[PDB]
């Protein structure tokens, strides 16, 4: 019914867009997933926002993986209420991020 | 939501989860370290003790 949106923080290096999708899928279907990345080199910002079909499913994860010691990192995930969700946490979600080779294109240019 | 509540919430807490008679149990046999009698006794009733004497009475 109600579109559940979830935040995940303190991402271990590796828990990237595909790894999260193939993990949260068995919890429940995942529609729109984006993971914040550096504008310049596309490096990870180590925090991602995911969406779930229902807040009830969205709150399911928030009470299991919250404070989930992973590779020495305490995963931070909890439901973000819909009042303050913005329009485009998933702008370009599920899309291979474009990292442009700024240096080399400058030398070629 | 039941998809995650069961077997996705509890998998993270463990995926692997007439009358009665005393069972027969292996009953060993004795293997003494010392045989309790050094020399086995010689036979207690042989011919020379069975037949003690003949009777030579008048009826005999």
């Amino acid at each position: 019914k109600k579109k559940g949106v979830l935040y995940v923080g303190r991402l271990p290096h590796g828990f990237y867009e595909k790894q999260m999708r193939m993990y949260f899928s068995q919890f429940g279907p995942v529609l729109r997933l984006r993971m914040s990345r550096n504008r310049k080199t596309g490096s990870s910002k180590h925090y991602a926002f995911i969406e779930f079909e229902s807040l009830d499913v969205a709150n399911v994860v928030a009470e299991t993986m919250h404070n989930y010691l992973l590779y020495g990192k305490l995963l931070q995930c909890k439901v973000i209420p819909e009042d303050q969700v913005h329009e485009n946490m998933f702008k370009g979600a599920d899309v291979p991020f474009k990292r442009i080779p700024h240096a080399t294109i400058a030398r070629l240019q | 939501v039941a998809k995650a509540k069961g077997a996705q919430k509890t998998v993270q807490k463990g995926i692997h989860n007439t009358t009665f008679r005393r069972p027969k149990t292996l009953q060993l046999s004795r293997k003494p370290k010392y045989a309790r009698k050094s020399v086995a006794h010689a036979p207690r009733l042989d011919e020379y003790k069975i037949i003690v004497n003949p009777i030579n009475s008048e009826s005999a």
